[PDB]
């Protein structure tokens, strides 16, 4: 899970929907009895698949968290002295306006 | 810290604004007449006027042929797509080579296009199904400044009851595409259990609906694809759709005339921007005679773009022919339609010059006689030989701890290595097929 | 609409004729070529009569000269709602798909059936819709008011169109449009358009579907989707009979009429020998369009055999075909053809540009100034003047080449270039 | 800790075996002789070490039985573990499933990868009471648990997870725990009394782990939904351009942001000399891009025939990668060598040799090929195992070798009776009257 | 009862770390080939080298592959041996070397070994064991669990800790049905109702199991071995009941793939976790190859990279052709259509051909193992024909003899049959010299 | 599942000859019942001239079949 999460990025950009549906031959209107698509949709409700980390990774780019570090240019070059100030037993103060 | 291969040291032509090409500008030395040229493609392509123009150019091998490959694709800037490409890449083993082709051609056109996406997040506060079918649900998002609720598809609500979410937990939802994604729960339940794994984090700012404009560009072959199979979605109908047909397959015409007319008719409310690209294939020779033969049609194609082809050979049969003879390996039916780039060796003061600047941009310091033995050793064997060597002399100088390159590394660098030339000889002269 | 930005026949619309079939010097973008001109018309008048089908007619002539324009021309005057297919030759050769398949489906996609249908429907803004949920006394009353220009009145919704209408979410004041038979809703836009009249009113939808799509449709369980994906994958032969049969009842019931369109091949002098086989059965059945082919080459090696036949082709499938030869341009011709690309590229030339161009067309090819009219503007608004020049048209000249330059520049430098054998020279030195 | 490993061709090779001035050592690190080409490889493993260059390819040369193969080998043993390194034949790339063009592309996209590293705390205690409060048929169920260190200890109330996490593997008060909060991940570290010393110091203390995956796995994961089983399975076909460029764009700007770094590699092609055309063309181009690994290729062959053409190239390959590539050459052996390589040969196998019969089989290698008597040595120990004598002897040596055919024996013995074996125009004869 | 062209080779027919007797095992003659047979034979059950091939040449019908059988059978069925031909490797679902790699993994076995603590018998009945609990309460507090166990020739009464009582609630065993428990790993597993039960009723549609005889603690050692190669591919297809990828399965055609490094070097990683422990026990196999001379260049290229693998077993080749061209280059010649590289990496063994003696010798053994028996004159007589034509065809000409004695209700060969079976029944040499003196297309 | 293999192209296989025995055994058993008919029919070939040996060779065998 850990490395799906962290190393899946890409997303689909070009996408239509409602073309799932059409594809699967299951839709308002077709050629498939109503009650046989009824049961056919149910059956996928209740069936579990274990690759819906992935479908949702890939789906939405989620913004995640360590990214508030990654995009502030100061931010990226604070953590460096606050760890080098914690190895030598320094404390610091942070004046903001 | 800084990464170099064969290029990078190349920031554009370096021309001037009355088309003239100075003698050294932009990581480039000589080749005038063809800079000159590039640049009047370039500006034929930001004109945008016409489509379907064929050009390539001919020279010798290292003559900086995809060298002004690259720097029109950089002057054209990162708004304009443009689509490397190999001879060889075309033969693909799933479908044929003239689906491939095609599929690069309607890479190579770009789109841009703006439209805006309503959003809503908050943290939940019940789930009611509305219960032979899947029943809708109505949803009690609520943000820090305000609080509505909303029914949802029943798509939707497989794929959020699939995220495992309750009551309290933060989840974010699109409106256009129906994604669902559950961030975490609430920061008030925070110190509900002592010991949970679940995260906490805030509740959003804002209210729940919002709204924005995003200008994001698509290639014309990312839709067309979109329209030809179906793509990621989480729910499970998805899932069994994209993999029924995992295998790509060829687009016929009728979606390509159906893609042309549906992006026409985004032009014409100005939603959408047509920026046409580049194409470029190396080694041309490596095609085959069909592979040419249904490029003829294809560079009659009105929405066509312009591509750029480079090769280096003399009178050679073309390939898939037994007899037929023409330059570059190129059908004499297609020549015509192409228009042909000279390319010229360079010089002493060229090489030397080459070589200086790529010491320049591969931050290393050359005396003056070890330059001079490099230019005559380049002007002896190949250009690319003192390129090549270049590095293994700023290993030597690292070893004896000294800070520039002088005659003795060079000298070793020539004894450990062995050119083209050098292994021939050997080879002649060999036991056993060394 | 349609959008394209240049194309090489782009400039040639609808070819020209009169009404005797009488070729004019110029008209609608086409310049010489009398003769072709004429059996072109001919050809097209036949493929207008209908009453002929299943005959090959060959085009002939030397590269770049009026060969593809001809096709164009002819699919142009042949106008819409008539099928056309222009393939490549290499084209059949699928990895997936047998070329005898694709051969077939390609010779089914330019047959073209009518199909009519009468529908009823009715349109117009609506003001007023209620819903009522069930009660003892009715399991569902609805009412909904639709006003057109010249009408408003009130139907009554018995349960379906009330699921219907609350399936999509509708306001009152947007212009829609129902399908009573159908019973499906269709969303016009809002009131930005206005009513015209009566409700409902008669008429009847037409749609043209080639032989193939309709195979494709009948061949699976939902075949309209193989129709863009192209995973048909080799339709069996039964199917098509069946088709053949109920479009023949069709049409003797007046129910459909067909549409016997052309079929365009080009470079078909590298198709393989299995293919012109093929096509010489293919050629001879009921259902069968109109075949145009344009090869370049002449007494050649056919593809998949060793011998070489006369112009790249089995003797047989040139029995079976009619021959049409394309003579080489003229000056006169080349001046006319380079000022209509030029207007159609607007591009303005002055009269001694216009006779160097005309002199180095004749002296290489028509293509290579067809090119350079385009190249030379870049260097025309790099100097800031509008019109076209002869230094213009001569710089472009020296810094773009020619086949025949490039050629005797390599005869004389190819110690540089890579040899057949692979024998090459770097150096400079020695 | 160590892999499945086995007495194998290469298995005395571990290193170079090169000083601080990059001079080799006549005998180290199991690599004998061959100073100049030793000398260019611990130049070219310092070139990687460097990983400021992309796109270099160097060829290596000689006859067969040189030690080329060994060279990469010991090569990608002083190279160490972190760095990726791909070794695969030249047949390899030619797949019925996927386009060469494609399994080039992979190859060369597996050489590089990319380290992502992340602080997770972790909570590691000795369990002293667990309570676990369930309702029959009731749905909702409560917990609470008792931790332990050297320093400290308190008592945790969990959550609804953290109920199935301890439920689904038994955890007693006699084991020992450690917990990743966030990951939710339960490992027991060691049972305690019903042997493992109580951890000491601070219960809950954070850690950093960092993920090292090759950047062709990104591409395989990005390629589709359900790409990720093609990791293992191997089924995945002509992954799209657009992916790679957007991955390539992705990797340099989190280079540039500093949350990942790239480690270059070196792919290593055995047997280059047969291969197609279309590869040669599709590698020029290749080796251009910024993202590219250091390749090393081998090939003994001679002037030869490319494959793909009629012509016939030098060196086996044609003369635009000979351009762009870098030659190294290796020589034959010496007697000396040979010896000192049958000796570190027969330590590596622990066996014992006469000085007479390592005289023998040196004067026999210099004579046939050095892998004859690299070979026969083994059968030579078998054979003395039978006399139940720890040593290997003049006479077992002889009598393994007229056991064993060498290559031109072998030869003679087929040139004088070309009757017994089969005809290449099919003819044979097996009658013996 | 049945022969095929074997199972007259038993063994090698060696003796205790010796020269090789004259007669034994079904062999006769060629003591220095099976003699090197023998000593490959030790090397391998050495289980110390890696990688190393070895290879036979010589002319038709000389026991090329019957000195493979006959190692195979000396290696015994625990060694694991993949026979493999030349034609084998060309697959259409898969390249080459894929196929070329998956045989040399199956060609490596490995063997586990466990030992468990049972604990059977009849549930004589369930008693809790209630006691105070440590925390202030009024619920009922059960500190151990007491299970009777009744088997033949012994019964016994255990006392467990009451977290059994999750396991015996859920295998709805309750009572006299015969039910399994493991020492240290705890659990219980229903195995069915006790046979003395099973007439209580008229009909029942659950099995009765007789008591489980013996003790009722056990102490039974299993022993299970499987190849590399299952290990594979049981890790790359996935398995399951409900799961998308389970039906994904199905509705398709499951093929082979090439499957990726990083898996095979994942389940070596822990194939050497696990044999650390002394759990498990590698053996390496043995591969044999017969035609080599038919593999493709490519192939013995790989076949090069391929032996210098740590993990590559022992290979053995065979080939019937001398100085030929190898397949896929017109201009290479090598000895035996290997390419010389791959000739230097390996050790060949020579075979000879028999004599007379040596083929009446083979003649009359066979006949002793197809159970049918021959004069001294018809024995002669079919050592001077295969002599004369081939050693083959006199060996498939036994059958015919027999069925031409038999019609004659004779239980003995004699000239007579003989001289039917070579007038009804036509060797190479007169086809070959009919087809030369025919005309008609023959 | 039934619905997913409906959804699929239909490729052509290798029909056994076990099947096409089956049927002509339950088709044979039909005309004995006298409750279907038997009709053989003709099948045309034109440039036989571009087949392969190989077929050239089956149809050897498939003219003898019943
Ligand atoms: N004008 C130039 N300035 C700098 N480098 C050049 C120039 N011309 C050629 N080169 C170098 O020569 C090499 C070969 O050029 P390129 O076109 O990339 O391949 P080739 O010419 O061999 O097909 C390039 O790596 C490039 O760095
Ligand atoms: N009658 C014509 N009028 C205008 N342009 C023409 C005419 N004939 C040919 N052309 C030009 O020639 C090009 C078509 O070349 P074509 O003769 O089809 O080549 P090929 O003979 O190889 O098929 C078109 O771009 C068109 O501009
Ligand atoms: N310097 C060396 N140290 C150790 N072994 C060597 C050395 N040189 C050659 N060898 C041995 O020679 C054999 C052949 O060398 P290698 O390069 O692996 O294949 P080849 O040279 O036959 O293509 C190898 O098995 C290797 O063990
Ligand atoms: N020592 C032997 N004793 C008995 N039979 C033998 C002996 N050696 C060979 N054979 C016979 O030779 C046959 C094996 O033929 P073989 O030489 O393997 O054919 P090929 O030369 O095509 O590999 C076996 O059927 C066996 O009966
Ligand atoms: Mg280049
Ligand atoms: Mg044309
Ligand atoms: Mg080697
Ligand atoms: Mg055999």
């Amino acid at each position: 899970r850990k490395i799906i999460d962290t190393f899946a990025v890409l997303t689909p950009s070009a996408v239509s929907l409602d073309m799932r549906k059409l594809a699967l031959g299951l839709n308002d209107d077709s050629s498939v009895g109503e009650n046989t698509r009824l049961k056919v949709m149910q059956n996928c409700f209740e069936v579990s698949n274990p690759l819906h980390q992935l479908q949702t990774k890939l789906t939405i780019a989620f913004p995640d968290k360590s990214l508030l570090q990654y995009d502030c240019g100061k931010l990226q070059k604070l953590a460096i002295l606050l760890q080098q100030l914690k190895d030598n037993g320094h404390r610091a103060l942070i004046f903001t306006q | 810290v800084t990464r170099t291969a064969a290029h990078t040291h190349i920031k554009g032509l370096g021309l001037d604004e009355s088309g003239v090409a100075k003698r050294v500008e932009g990581g480039f030395v000589g080749q005038i007449e063809a800079r000159e040229a590039c640049g009047v493609i370039v500006d034929l392509i930001k004109a945008k006027k016409m489509s379907g123009r064929a050009i390539l150019l001919a020279g010798g091998p290292s003559t900086g042929k995809t060298a002004l490959a690259l720097a029109i694709s950089q002057e054209l800037g990162p708004k304009v797509p443009f689509c490397p490409l190999v001879g060889s890449e075309l033969y693909s083993v799933e479908v044929k080579k003239t689906e491939t082709l095609m599929e690069n051609f309607r890479r190579a056109i770009g789109l841009r296009i703006k439209e805006t996406k309503e959003v809503y997040e908050g943290e939940v506060t019940e789930l009611t199904p509305e219960d032979k079918t899947i029943s809708h649900v109505i949803v009690g998002l609520k943000s820090a400044k305000g609080t509505k609720t909303l029914r949802l598809d029943p798509t939707i609500y497989e794929s959020i009851q699939r995220e495992k979410v309750s009551i309290g937990d933060v989840i974010y939802i699109e409106a256009n595409t129906g994604a669902v994604k559950r961030v975490g729960r609430s920061d008030a339940y925070a110190t509900e259990f002592d010991l949970e794994t679940e995260e906490y984090v805030p509740l959003p700012k804002g209210e729940v609906h919002k709204k924005k404009e995003i200008v994001q560009d698509v290639t014309l072959h990312d839709l067309d694809v979109a329209n030809a199979r179906p793509q990621g979605g989480q729910d499970v109908i998805s899932m069994m759709g994209q993999l029924l047909k995992p295998k790509k397959t060829e687009i016929t015409e009728k979606l390509r005339q159906e893609v042309n007319k549906v992006v026409a008719k985004y032009i014409d409310q100005g939603v959408a921007e047509l920026i046409p690209g580049v194409l470029f294939i190396d080694e041309v020779n490596m095609l085959d005679i069909e592979i040419f033969t249904y490029l003829n049609k294809a560079l009659e194609s009105n929405i066509a773009p312009v591509v750029v082809l480079a090769s280096n050979r003399g009178m050679t049969t073309v390939r898939g022919t037994e007899d037929v003879i023409s330059p570059h390996g190129v059908p004499p039916d297609l020549i015509d339609r192409l228009l042909i780039v000279r390319t010229l060796p360079y010089d002493k003061d060229e090489i030397r010059t080459i070589i200086e600047r790529r010491a320049t941009v591969e931050r290393l310091q050359v005396e003056s006689s070890a330059l001079d033995l490099l230019a005559t050793m380049g002007t002896e064997t190949s250009l690319r030989y003192a390129l090549q060597l270049l590095a293994p002399c700023g290993i030597l100088a690292q070893t004896s701890n000294r800070k520039e390159i002088v005659v003795n590394d060079v000298n070793e660098a020539k004894l450990l290595f062995l050119d083209a030339k050098r292994s021939t000889k050997i080879l002649e002269t060999s036991a056993n097929y060394l | 609409k349609s959008l394209s930005l240049i194309a090489a026949h782009s400039h040639i619309t609808g070819l020209g004729l009169d009404e005797n079939l009488q070729p004019r010097p110029t008209s609608e973008g086409m310049v010489g070529q009398l003769q072709a001109r004429r059996a072109a018309g001919v050809i097209l008048k036949m493929v207008q009569n209908g009453t002929i089908a299943g005959r090959a007619v060959l085009v002939a002539g030397p590269p770049s000269t009026g060969k593809t324009a001809l096709a164009m021309g002819v699919s142009q005057s042949l106008g819409k709602d008539v099928p056309f297919t222009a393939i490549a030759g290499s084209e059949i050769f699928s990895l997936e798909l047998s070329k005898t398949e694709a051969l077939t489906q390609a010779f089914r996609k330019s047959i073209g059936i009518k199909i009519k249908e009468e529908t009823e429907l009715i349109e117009g803004e609506v003001v007023e819709i209620q819903i009522d949920r069930s009660i003892t006394g009715g399991h569902k009353q609805g009412k909904l008011t639709i006003k057109t220009t010249d009408m408003e009145t009130i139907y009554e919704l018995g349960n379906k169109m009330i699921d219907g209408l609350t399936k999509e979410k509708v306001l009152a004041g947007d212009v829609i449009s129902i399908d009573k038979a159908s019973g499906k809703i269709t969303k016009l836009g809002r009131s930005v358009q206005c009513p015209e009249g009566e409700l409902q009113k008669r008429k009847t939808v037409v749609h043209t579907v080639s032989l193939h799509e309709i195979d494709v449709i009948n061949s699976r369980t939902q075949g309209f989707l193989a129709l863009f994906t192209g995973d048909t994958g080799e339709i069996r032969s039964e199917v098509r009979d069946q088709i053949n049969t109920k479009v023949a009842e069709w049409k003797e019931e007046g129910k459909a009429e067909i549409v016997p369109g052309v079929l365009f091949i080009d470079e078909v002098h590298m198709l393989d020998i299995e293919c012109f086989s093929f096509i010489n059965r293919a050629l001879e059945d009921e259902f069968a369009p109109i075949v145009m082919m344009a090869t370049n080459r002449g007494v050649s090696k056919t593809r998949g055999t060793n011998y070489k036949s006369p112009h790249g082709l089995p003797l047989d499938l040139l029995d079976r075909s009619i021959i049409i030869t394309t003579k080489s341009y003229n000056e006169q011709e080349i001046k006319t053809i380079l000022s209509i690309r030029a207007q159609e590229e607007e591009v303005e030339l002055s009269s001694d540009a216009l006779d160097l161009l005309t002199k180095t067309g004749v002296e290489t090819s028509l293509r290579y100034s067809s090119n350079l009219i385009s190249v030379a503007q870049q260097i025309a608004m790099k100097r800031k003047n509008n019109t076209v020049e002869v230094e213009d048209v001569k710089r472009a000249y020296l810094l773009f080449l020619d086949s025949a330059r490039s050629v005797k520049y390599v005869q004389e430098n190819e110690s540089q270039y890579i040899d057949d054998q692979g024998n090459v020279q770097i150096s400079i030195a020695k």
